């Protein structure tokens, strides 16, 4: 004895990046990798009156990995490989809410909803030689335009887990990223080096639309 | 891709309206439709938008007057308002949405008089 | 796991 | 509903200058505002979808900027043809709402 | 008869009252 029910609420998602450089062992002028990683933000806003808090984990798929090669001598500057998200690419962002319409998003018959856009800029990253001037890594622009909604449920032996994904393409912006004292050619994309810029947070706000087949 | 207006124009105090925007150049399984008033003297405001799939989000002022609903085949919208007086006289819009609440494209306008 | 992406009214699944 | 209020009705202008409009949100609106234009005898038009980002049939001589509350609107040189009346929308929360008006006149 | 080539199973428009499925 079940029954279908409309659900249309407002929606924000706050999320932000992460990174993880290492270098090669050496008298230390080469770096070894400068890619991305997933990373988790929590927080608190209002729809309605009402307090609800909700997390969020943000990664990547499709990434373009570069490499820059100085010379074949134990002082000279290489890069091995570092990774931007341009063009071909996806950024993928996780959502639970504490509200009671994620307790009706276990057997769903339709979902779509209508989110603002966003840019993601860069920022800048100092390569530290033990002698000389200093490159830098610095600038690039993306912006997220909004994609399908995807719902996997995982059957283990304990407890079923289920998680929620949303999916954003991507296209690129103004300004040019570049590397100093080399020769790279002033492309486009945006560096895993400095992804976030020194903000606390990205935000995307807009409204979903959820139909369920619940319980009566 | 364009939006048509069409309307009686002059009616009585305490009756029915019934407007219909015919789109064209696109579908309606794909986008989505607001409407939007301005009376005399006053700014723009709105009324209410239908989804993709047949579903309406409303004012809450004026939820119980008025229901939007569409045709997929004959490719129009069509809006209702009931028991309508000398304050609802205004300039009545239907545009298209783009991003979350971006009006893409308007339409010409009929006026309604009463 | 079973997967399910919402596009356009119809379900896409995989297992 | 979220109260946009716009501070002026008319102002004035030359065949060439530089040209301010604002509004203020009650709330804080994160950088989302939309700018329009409404010719007489015509239809509006949307000229400036985010709070800085043009869109793509636009003449260059329109920039907007601002966050948080505060929310402006510039032009570069004056025309004849930029004479109409233009608002501002807030499209973050539940109910789109659009602000009071602004005329221009040509002196 | 109709948009879509799907058309009492309810009033959604991918629904039958076929493109996809069986």
């Amino acid at each position: 004895l079940w029954k279908e029910m409309q659900y249309n609420r407002d929606i924000t998602i706050r999320f932000k990046f992460a990174n993880t450089i290492i270098k090669s062992g050496g008298l230390g002028y080469k770096w070894s990798e400068i890619s991305f990683k997933p990373a988790n933000y929590q927080y608190t806003y209002t729809r309605d009156g009402e307090e609800v808090t909700a997390h969020t984990t943000c990664s990547v798929n499709g990434v373009n990995d570069f490499s820059f090669n100085g010379g074949s001598l134990p002082t000279d500057f290489v890069v091995s490989k570092f990774e931007v998200i341009k063009e071909n690419s996806y950024v993928y962002i996780d959502y639970w809410d504490d509200s009671q319409a994620f307790r009706n998003v276990v057997y769903v018959r339709s979902l779509a909803a209508n989110l603002n856009s966003v840019m993601c800029t860069g920022g800048s990253y100092n390569f530290s030689l033990p002698v000389g001037q200093w490159p830098v890594l610095t600038g690039g622009a993306v912006s997220l335009h909004s994609a399908g909604v995807t719902l996997s449920t995982q059957f283990t032996d304990f407890v079923s887990l289920n998680s929620l994904r949303f999916r954003f393409r991507l296209a690129v912006e103004e300004p040019h990223f570049k590397l100093t004292r080399t020769r790279l050619s002033r492309l486009y994309g945006l560096p895993a080096a400095n992804p976030n810029n020194g903000k606390e947070y990205y935000e995307i706000a807009g409204r979903f639309s959820l139909i369920s087949l619940v319980p009566s | 891709v364009q939006l048509k207006e069409s309307g009686p124009g002059l009616v009585a105090p305490s009756q029915s309206l019934s407007i219909t925007c015919t789109v064209s150049g696109f579908s309606l399984s794909r986008y989505s439709v607001h409407w939007v008033r301005q009376p005399p003297g006053k700014g723009l405001e709105w009324l209410g938008m239908i989804w993709n799939g047949g579903s309406t989000d409303y004012n809450s002022a004026l939820k119980s007057r008025l229901s939007i609903s569409k045709d997929n085949s004959q490719s129009q919208v069509f809006l209702k308002l009931n028991s309508l007086q000398t304050d609802d006289a205004a300039i009545y819009y239907c545009a298209r949405n783009s991003g979350f609440d971006l009006f893409d494209f308007w339409g010409q306008g009929t006026t309604l008089t009463v | 796991t079973l997967s399910t992406q919402f596009t356009d009214f119809v379900s896409l699944n995989s297992l | 509903d979220i109260v946009m209020t716009q501070s002026h009705k008319f102002m004035s202008t030359s065949v060439g200058d530089r040209v301010s409009i604002t509004c203020k949100a009650s709330q804080d609106v994160t950088s989302a505002v939309a700018w329009y234009q409404q010719k007489p005898g015509q239809s509006p038009k949307l000229l400036i979808s985010s709070a800085s980002y043009r869109y793509t049939g636009v003449p260059d001589r329109f920039s907007g900027s601002g966050s948080g509350t505060d929310f402006t609107f510039t032009i570069s040189s004056v025309q004849a043809e930029d004479l109409a009346v233009y608002y501002c929308q807030q499209h973050y929360s539940t109910p789109p709402t659009f602000g009071a008006g602004t005329k221009l006149e040509l002196k």
